[PDB]
């Protein structure tokens, strides 16, 4: 996994690759790592897949409760607190490494959140096995107050760096762009890897597989 | 029906035949036992709370006689009703607000704090083993989007936001005064004029307490005796 | 356990 | 005026009383009499033992608590044992922790704390027993008195139980003599006070007197039956 | 990490480096290790990032509620005590080396160390974190009784610059804060602003 | 309506006083303590000739050296008897010695007043026990008889009757008893007294007798042994 | 009125009669007074002697609840002692958690909420006691608070509780206590107790006196025997 | 390894208006075959099946406890459960055991009971769900199965071509794994019918 | 702990009078209306908004539970807030397990089940509210009522609170099955006008609608528009 | 893990 986030002039750009592994085998080629938290907050997930899925879902759900009650748009600091306090409670046994980004009444905010419950509030972050590749791109090229298309280029370049240099990362690049006026959930943003074209025909004709037993059970 | 009664519907919070809760109604009567009235009003720039300050003794340390309380740095309240009940409800509000800030990373909005206290009060209207608190809480604070806010909750667990409101012995007369005034298209001067009218007292600076929050200065502030006198003298010279 |  | 206020220990009456406590106190008033008194060096307990029939043995009225403390009982026996066992345990705990005797005033405070608890909780009841407590510690001899109300008293001397007012009157008459009495004199006084509680026909005998003694040179010791004979003869009066 | 705090007459100076590490990767180059607990009470954090953040959030909550109840500014010794209680009680489950420093009207400028294990001791000045090993000598030789505020800031920036030079686990920018009756003054020394001392190349 | 731990104006617990009134509805039981042992005699009170008389059990063995005679609401007695049995065996387990009669009675009596409706762990006791007990046995203090009632008060007695006719029976016991009385005399005496006070004609089926002696373990009398004693009538 | 059996039941006029009845237990009790002055707080109690068989010092109605805090009680004594234990524990826990001596106002507010909690439920009854808490320190000055069975807490310059409450107050009001020292006020406390004592209805009382101020270095202590006796004599001869 | 103790393999595969699910039939304890007709694929509805490879005890327990939850859902709701909703139900069940999980990795194959749209997914042993448009595999020979599926599967296959493909992927995959095989069973799920076949297959 | 015994019990004639008396609280509450159009649902309610001093937008009677489900009530407001909170909480519990928004009927069942608890559990009284619950799922609108007993009914149209029995007969001679939502909103507001007294503004009635797009309150300016005609 |  490579996930990443950037604060630009008018918002956040989040990014992620789409590979999921079981050991050193790819289980899923097009898995979605950018999670809905609220309409104005998203969260990229790296680490134990079930933990990132169940952790983001639970917090999103509690924020919907929260915002249902307050009648207000939720804040990024609230998502950050809820996540970090839960992760801290579980002492690192919930293996969720998160890039939390959104826009609220106090502007754009971006946090990285670690399995043990520490968080860092920063203008660019990366997480996952490809995070040093992605971070190298950010240190080389990030400037403050980038325009939207610059920020999107930079994030997709950072994910690509992870995709190609980390055996843990692969397949597509997904982005999410969040501003005061807009949410663009771009899945896929880029498809830099394509399965090679199938050269031979293996046309297995009917009867090729021998059958011992058959039962037809009709339905209505 | 019309004041009917079966069983223990006057002793505990079960329904009377009309579907009333006499015990809740009686908790409202307990608010007036204190003999005091409180008034709150909001404008575009600030929110104000003013209450009576009776110090019949003089062996009292009058600095400890107050019905104004800081809940957070930016939320004030005036309590009306039974004193110990009121102090308990203030402690609860402080805890709820502090706890909110710890869990969510921003200050509790005034409407939510009022709602939470109201929701807690509701439990005492449905569970038979305890009484409602015989007190009424009025909250003030600045909201970032909505402006200055005054909120009130009561022993029934009703709560609401207000342009202006009142509590205690002359609540109905204060409501009438404020209605007549707000019908047309100075917030501290309205609050102390309302209170002085309904009581017919014409105050000294040591006979009332004033608390404020402003858009400029959202920290809850209790006025000094001198600061109150400035407003009293400015009103006396029309 | 699948990882990302 | 009474009947709805007298069944629950949690119900204050309209005169600011708790009838269940007062009723518990009657349990001790109807117990047989016991006397407690002290000198500079010793604390003595003296007790009348009620025999149910002619062939019954007489009820034990004096109980060992620790080497330095014993008690005389009046009221419900079962409550006496429960409290005596509580006292025994507090004394063992103190020796386990500190390797020294629990001071008598501290033990008595623990009784007060303990016995107060059920006087304030619904469905519980007061302890229906009063104790005279004889002890010796760094502050010398002690006679304490404990009540169903959870109050307790530090006494020069005391009597509780039936017709104990007579014993109290004797004790008041001679208390100025007590502090400088030798042990024999002090017991003689205790026995004389106890003897006042008896119908004029009746006498103190070895069947009905129990004696308890603690002091500077002497662990708490109980004298019954043939062991009281030395103290009775004796026998000043008439 | 290197952290430091110094008492002067009227206030305190606090300082930290800005490095957060996992192994020898730098997860944050511009970390802010000087966290506000109240209006005029800061803690400097070393050890586990998760632990010191969670503990600092909890003490902030405890102290804020305490302060509203009493309706007075909190004592620095009370902030230190709350840190001590939590760090001592949970010493087997926490990795946290804390300096608490600030100002209150009663005792003025104060510095308290709560090192791992959760003892508490008041000090003229305190240092902590991995990098502090490399500056014990320096601060022992340089510290003077009666330093002004500006002298305390200079002393602090020097010491941290030296530790950061040698400790692989410290580095980045120096963050300073001064706390006095009048309030809190924060600043960053970065790049050429960080005190420089020659590598001792050969004659 | 009032709680189970309410005191009366006279300073007594209503439930305990009412439980004592239940004892007067039970059959008469007699205990006598002599220097040669203690005997326990009890009216069975047969209510129908279809009822099997041996299936009424109002004297029971606590341990080899201790018997117990009961009167009142007998079902209530079971948990008290079981507690006495279990305590004596625990005492044996821990100390390798026989528990004294006094100590057994004391242990059982500490269950008295442990009822109530708001401290209450399980559904614990709601009311007192409607039972009186005579513990008769032998220990190092010699032969011994103790009485216990629903109050939790217990006491040593040279002789004692309990149940419906106990005032009358107790009167006859003060008359016949002396300190130097033999066991076989005490046996006769208690049957003489039971004969007086029973509503039914006394016989070998509608009473029970048991003894405990320094020499000999707890012993329930057989039909044949009862008939022998009944002859003198 | 009707209506008066449970602290969980309001009367139709909005009263809690069980609390009002508890207050009556306090107003049946003999009188205790507290006076705050320039440099501390003094307490005095009219301690009725119900037998000559009791020891001089039995049934104290003055307690140390922390080394810097005194407690003065009236009402049902067992309830008051239990409240003294609660206060003691609150001060003890405060020091363990926050690492300094509990401020009097905060201790008063905490114990008061404990008292208040027993005014809401059928499950428990209200405390049948009122108590004053007094302290002194160089930073916070002299402070005197009083709590009643409803759980209301206020700070006072002068205060009285028990059966001669109003009589005591009108004598206390005649003192300019703000300008007086503890060494002077003891005599005036003793004096007031003697004025309000009904020597015909209830003969024989002991005077119980305690203080906390500069002169005790912020420690709550019994007034020394020789000073008490001078105050007793001054009060006695002031009456005749 | 816990997952190799009983062995076994399941896969599912998507077609044009149909799905297939398949499983080996061996129940063994390490080297020893005990039985050659062990059920690993269980009905969860007329057109919705779950296949469970892994530790045999938990294959059965998960199937049974999932059924418990499913039957209650269907009685309480108006209706037959949707494929996606069954996945979330299984996910929830396995994640409850996050810190002591069931040792099984299910695959789900079915048609939506209203639309008849094909659905397949798998989940890891703590309930991470994984939906695909082609195929899913699970068991001791997952790499073998991936090899066969990546090379043979094509889009839009009809019931007869889908049957041949899933059968060939299973038979050849399990023939390279010591602890899977002793028979293969295949279910083809169509709108109007269920076709269940056992294959001629190596028994070594 | 609390009182452990029931406070609603059966009377000799087989009635649970505490529930009947909770129904009376509902009947004395402000009027509410629900109409199920072919393509949507409308909920409308009167605000018992006396004083000009009230901030009308500060508390709402028409509340969202989920993106697709909405509530209104008649009876005691604070009781209603308890049930709004539970409904919301229940909707999320469902969502976490099934990853599908809760069907309206399932939410109503779970909320009704809580209301049943308060007719039997120890030391409590029933809720003095009836709820009207609207929602859209399976491409189809739903309107439900849940009463203080925990009984629930699916309605095409209904009324509750003061003067409901007339409200029901007003709708009985005025709803058809083939009715559009915007027409249904008009008749919802006319139903409230039957039992009003006071003259209607947009600040003293509240309207929610529910359709394929989800549930939402109408804004004051939208209500103003419908009130032109009425 | 992650330290300062
Ligand atoms: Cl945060
Ligand atoms: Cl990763
Ligand atoms: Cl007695
Ligand atoms: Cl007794
Ligand atoms: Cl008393
Ligand atoms: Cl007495
Ligand atoms: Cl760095
Ligand atoms: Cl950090
Ligand atoms: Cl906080
Ligand atoms: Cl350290
Ligand atoms: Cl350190
Ligand atoms: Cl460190
Ligand atoms: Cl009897
Ligand atoms: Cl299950
Ligand atoms: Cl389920
Ligand atoms: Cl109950
Ligand atoms: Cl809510
Ligand atoms: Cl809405
Ligand atoms: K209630
Ligand atoms: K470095
Ligand atoms: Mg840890
Ligand atoms: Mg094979």
């Amino acid at each position: 996994t490579t996930i990443a986030g950037v604060v630009y002039k008018d918002g956040i750009v989040l990014g992620a690759d789409t590979r999921a592994t079981e050991g050193m085998v790819v289980a899923d080629k097009n898995c979605s790592k950018i999670h809905f938290i609220s309409p104005n907050i998203y969260c990229c997930g790296a680490g134990t897949a079930a933990d990132t899925d169940m952790t983001t879902q639970l917090i999103s759900s509690n924020l919907e409760l929260h915002s249902l009650s307050t009648g207000r748009l939720p804040r990024v600091v609230t998502a950050n607190r809820m996540l970090k306090q839960m992760l801290f409670r579980y002492q690192g046994y919930i293996g969720a490494a998160l890039v939390l980004g959104g826009v609220d009444v106090t502007g754009p905010h971006l946090y990285s959140i670690y399995p043990h419950g520490s968080t860092d509030k920063l203008p660019y972050v990366t997480m996952g096995s490809g995070s040093l590749a992605a971070m190298a791109v950010f240190e080389d090229k990030f400037r403050p107050d980038m325009e939207e298309e610059e920020a999107k280029n930079l994030v997709s370049e950072a994910i690509a760096a992870g995709i190609f240099n980390d055996l843990g990362s692969g397949s597509n690049i997904d982005l999410c762009v969040i501003s005061k006026n807009k949410l663009d959930f771009l899945r896929p943003y880029t498809v830099p890897n394509k399965k090679g074209t199938r050269l031979g025909r293996y046309r297995c004709e009917k009867g090729t597989t021998a059958v011992l037993t058959e039962k037809i059970t009709p339905l209505e | 029906s019309r004041g009917s009664s079966a069983g223990f519907d006057r002793h505990i919070t079960i329904f009377s035949p009309e579907g009333r809760l006499y015990q809740v109604e009686y908790a409202f009567k307990a608010i007036n036992q204190g003999g005091l009235t409180s008034v709150a009003v909001r404008g575009k720039d600030c929110a104000v709370i003013v209450t009576q300050k009776k110090v019949p003794d003089k062996l009292l340390d009058s600095s400890t006689v107050t019905h104004l309380f800081k809940i957070t740095e930016n939320i004030g309240c005036v309590m009306t009703g039974m004193t110990a009940d009121s102090r308990s409800q203030v402690q609860r509000a402080r805890y709820e607000a502090a706890n909110w800030k710890y869990k969510y990373g921003y200050e509790i909005p005034v409407d939510m704090l009022c709602k939470r206290i109201a929701d807690i009060s509701q439990v005492y209207t449905q569970n038979a083993e305890m009484r409602p608190l015989g007190c009424c809480m009025i909250l003030i604070g600045i909201d970032e989007e909505q402006g200055p806010q005054v909120y009130k909750c009561d022993p029934a667990g009703y709560y609401c936001g207000f342009k202006a409101t009142a509590a205690g012995v002359k609540q109905t007369e204060s409501t009438s005064f404020l209605e007549k005034k707000v019908k047309k298209k100075q917030t501290v001067e309205t609050a102390i004029t309302c209170l002085s009218t309904v009581l017919s007292i014409d105050f000294k600076p040591s006979e009332i307490e004033v608390g404020v929050v402003t858009v400029e200065n959202p920290k809850f502030r209790i006025l000094t005796e001198a600061e109150i006198d400035a407003h009293l003298v400015a009103l006396a010279e029309r | 356990i699948i990882t990302x | 005026f009474r009947n709805q206020y007298d069944n629950d220990v949690t119900v204050w009456s309209p005169q600011g009383r708790i009838h269940q406590i007062e009723y518990a106190m009657e349990a001790v008033k109807q117990g047989s009499a016991t006397v407690g008194l002290k000198s500079k060096t010793h604390a003595v307990l003296v007790a009348l033992k009620r025999a149910q029939s002619e062939l019954a043995a007489h009820q034990k009225k004096i109980l060992h608590v620790d080497n330095h403390i014993g008690i005389s009982i009046a009221g419900l026996t079962a409550d006496a044992r429960l409290l005596c066992n509580f006292m025994r345990q507090e004394c063992l705990d103190s020796r386990f922790v500190f390797d020294r005797p629990l001071p008598v005033s501290r033990l008595v405070s623990l009784i007060g704390s303990k016995t107060q608890i059920p006087t304030q909780r619904y469905g519980r009841r007061p302890y229906g027993v009063g104790l005279l407590i004889a002890g010796y510690d760094d502050m010398g001899p002690h006679i304490f008195q404990t009540c169903p109300s959870a109050n307790y008293f530090d006494c020069r001397a005391m009597s509780i139980g039936a017709r104990s007012q007579s014993a109290r009157t004797y004790l008041e008459r001679h208390m100025s003599e007590f502090m400088e009495c030798n042990l024999n004199e002090l017991v003689k006084h205790g026995l004389r006070a106890l003897r006042e509680t008896l119908p004029a026909e009746q006498d103190l005998t070895t069947k009905n007197v129990s004696i308890g003694i603690v002091g500077k040179d002497l662990e708490f010791t109980i004298y019954d039956d043939d062991d009281v004979s030395p103290f009775l003869e004796g026998l000043e009066e008439r | 990490t290197t952290i430091m705090a110094v008492q002067f007459d009227g206030g305190v100076v606090l300082g930290a480096d800005s490095r957060t590490t996992t192994g020898s990767y730098i997860a944050n180059r511009v970390t802010d290790k000087l966290t506000p607990i109240h209006d005029r009470i800061f803690c400097c954090r070393s050890g586990s990032a998760a632990d010191t953040q969670a503990v600092a959030d909890a003490v902030t909550y405890q102290l804020g509620f305490h302060s509203i109840e009493l309706n007075e500014p909190p004592l620095v010794h009370t902030a230190a005590s709350l840190f001590k209680e939590m760090c001592y009680r949970y010493r087997e489950d926490l990795m946290a080396g804390i300096i608490i420093a600030g100002w209150d009207p009663q005792e003025g400028g104060q510095v308290y160390s709560v090192p791992m294990g959760g003892m508490m001791v008041r000090q003229s000045f305190a240092i902590g974190g991995s990098g502090s090993s490399y500056i014990y000598g320096y601060v022992d030789a340089t510290y003077r009784e009666g330093m002004t505020k500006e002298e305390c800031l200079q002393f602090t920036a020097n010491a941290l610059a030296l530790a950061m030079e040698r400790d692989g686990s410290s580095g980045g920018v120096i963050r300073l804060a001064a706390i006095a009756e009048s309030g809190v003054e924060r600043q960053v020394l970065l790049g050429d602003q960080i005190p420089k001392f020659a590598v001792a190349t050969l004659p | 309506d009032r709680g189970v731990n309410t005191f009366s104006p006279e300073g007594r617990l209503f439930q305990v006083e009412y439980a004592i009134e239940a004892i007067k509805l039970g059959s008469t039981a007699i205990g006598i303590q002599t220097s040669e042992g203690v005997c326990l005699a009890v009216e069975k009170r047969i209510t129908s000739p279809l009822m099997e008389p041996s299936s009424i059990e109002k004297i029971v063995e606590i341990d080899a050296h201790i018997g117990c005679a009961m009167s009142g609401l007998i079902a209530d007695a079971k948990t008290l008897i079981d507690k006495a049995r279990v305590e004596t065996q625990n005492h044996w387990f821990t100390y390798n010695e026989t528990m004294t009669v006094e100590s057994v009675t004391q242990a059982v009596s500490n269950l008295a007043l442990q009822f109530g409706e708001e401290d209450a762990d399980p559904g614990a006791m709601s009311r007192p026990f409607g039972v009186a007990l005579l513990f008769g046995g032998v220990d190092e203090k010699g032969p011994q008889l103790f009485h216990m009632d629903p109050s939790g008060t217990f006491v040593q007695c040279d002789a004692r009757a309990i149940g419906s006719a106990s005032e009358g029976a107790q009167s006859s016991l003060q008359e016949v008893y002396h300190k130097s009385m033999t066991l076989k005399e005490a046996i006769k005496s208690s049957l003489i007294i039971l004969k007086q006070v029973m509503e039914e004609k006394l016989n070998a089926t509608n009473i029970e007798l048991a003894t405990v002696q320094p020499g000999q373990n707890f012993h329930m009398f057989t039909k044949e042994e009862l008939e022998e004693v009944i002859k003198d009538i | 009125t009707g209506y008066d059996l449970s602290a969980s039941t309001f009367s139709p006029d909005g009263r809690v009669f069980q609390v009002e009845y508890a207050m009556k237990a306090v107003e049946n009790s003999s009188t205790a007074i507290g006076i705050r002055c320039k440099d501390g707080v003094v307490f005095g109690v009219e301690k009725l002697v119900l037998s000559k068989l009791y020891e001089e010092g039995s049934n104290k109605r003055l307690f140390n609840v922390d080394r810097h805090v005194g407690m003065a009680v009236a009402g049902l004594l067992a309830d008051a002692r239990s409240l003294a234990d609660i206060a003691r524990e609150e001060a003890s826990n405060f020091r363990s958690n926050f690492g300094y001596n509990i401020p009097l106002k905060h201790l008063a507010d905490r114990v008061a909420m404990y008292v208040h909690a027993y005014t809401l439920y059928s499950a428990v009854r209200p405390f049948g006691c009122s108590f004053m808490l007094g302290s002194y320190s160089v930073n916070d000055g002299a402070q005197l608070y009083m709590i009643d069975p409803s759980g209301v807490s206020y700070g006072y310059w002068g205060c009285a509780i028990g059966k001669a409450r109003q009589a005591a107050k009108t004598e206390i009001e005649k003192l300019q206590m703000k300008e007086m020292t503890c060494r002077d006020i003891v005599k005036e406390v003793a004096k007031i107790i003697y004025i309000v004592h009904d020597e015909v209805k209830d003969k024989a009382f002991e005077l119980e006196l305690s203080w906390v101020g500069e002169l005790t270095n912020g420690r709550h202590e019994i007034v020394p025997k020789d000073i008490r006796e001078e105050a007793e004599k001054y009060a006695k001869e002031s009456l005749k | 390894s816990i997952m190799s103790y009983n062995g076994g393999a399941v896969m599912a595969m998507k077609g044009k208006n149909c799905v297939a699910i398949a499983a080996d039939r061996r129940f063994g304890i390490q080297a020893q075959m005990v039985t050659t007709d062990f059920q690993k694929i269980f009905p969860m509805g007329d057109r919705l099946y779950i296949g469970l490879a892994g530790l045999a005890t938990d294959v059965q327990t998960v199937a049974q406890r999932l059924k418990f939850r499913l039957n209650l859902y269907e009685l309480k709701e108006g209706r037959q459960i949707k494929p996606y909703t069954l996945m979330s139900m299984v996910a929830n069940l396995l994640y409850e055991k996050r810190f002591g999980p069931y040792y099984t990795e299910p695959v789900i194959a079915g048609l939506d009971p209203k639309t008849f749209k094909p659905f397949i997914c798998s989940l890891d042993l703590i309930g991470c769900p994984m939906v695909t448009d082609d195929f899913v595999v699970s068991g001791t020979c997952a790499e073998q199965m991936y090899g066969m599926c990546e090379s043979l599967w094509e889009p839009n296959m009809d019931p007869d071509h889908l049957f041949e493909t899933i059968s060939q992927a299973m038979l050849n995959a399990v023939d390279r794994d010591a602890v899977s095989g002793m028979g293969v069973i295949v279910h083809i799920i169509e709108k109007d019918k269920i076709t269940t076949r056992t294959l001629k297959a190596r028994m070594d | 702990r609390g009182y452990s015994f029931s406070l609603t019990t059966f009377s000799p004639s087989g009635k649970l009078v505490q529930i009947e008396y909770a129904l009376a609280a509902v009947a004395g509450g402000a009027p509410s209306v629900g109409i199920k159009a072919a393509n949507g649902v409308v909920l409308a309610t009167e605000k018992k908004q006396k004083s000009i001093l009230y901030d009308e937008r500060s508390v709402h009677k028409v509340e969202p539970i989920t993106k697709h489900i909405g509530l209104v009530y008649s009876g005691m407001g604070p009781d209603y807030r308890v049930l709004v909170h539970r409904a919301r909480k229940l909707a999320q519990q469902y969502y976490l397990v099934y990853q599908e928004p809760i069907p309206t009927a399932q939410l109503v069942q779970r909320v009704a089940s809580v209301m049943q608890e308060y007719t039997q559990s120890g030391g409590v009284r029933p809720f003095g509210v009836s709820l009207l619950i609207c929602g859209w799922n399976e491409g189809r609108p739903y309107l439900f009522q849940s009463d203080p007993s925990g009984a629930y009914f699916a309605w095409k149209a209904t009324a509750m609170g003061k003067n409901y029995v007339n409200g029901k007969t007003f709708l009985e001679k005025r709803y058809n099955e083939d009715l559009e939502l915007e027409d249904a909103i008009h008749t919802a507001i006319l139903t409230l006008k039957e039992s009003f007294e006071g003259q209607m503004t947009e600040d003293n009635i509240e309207v929610g609608i529910c359709n394929e797009a989800g549930f939402r309150r109408l804004t004051p300016t939208e209500v103003k528009d419908y009130l032109a005609a009425i």
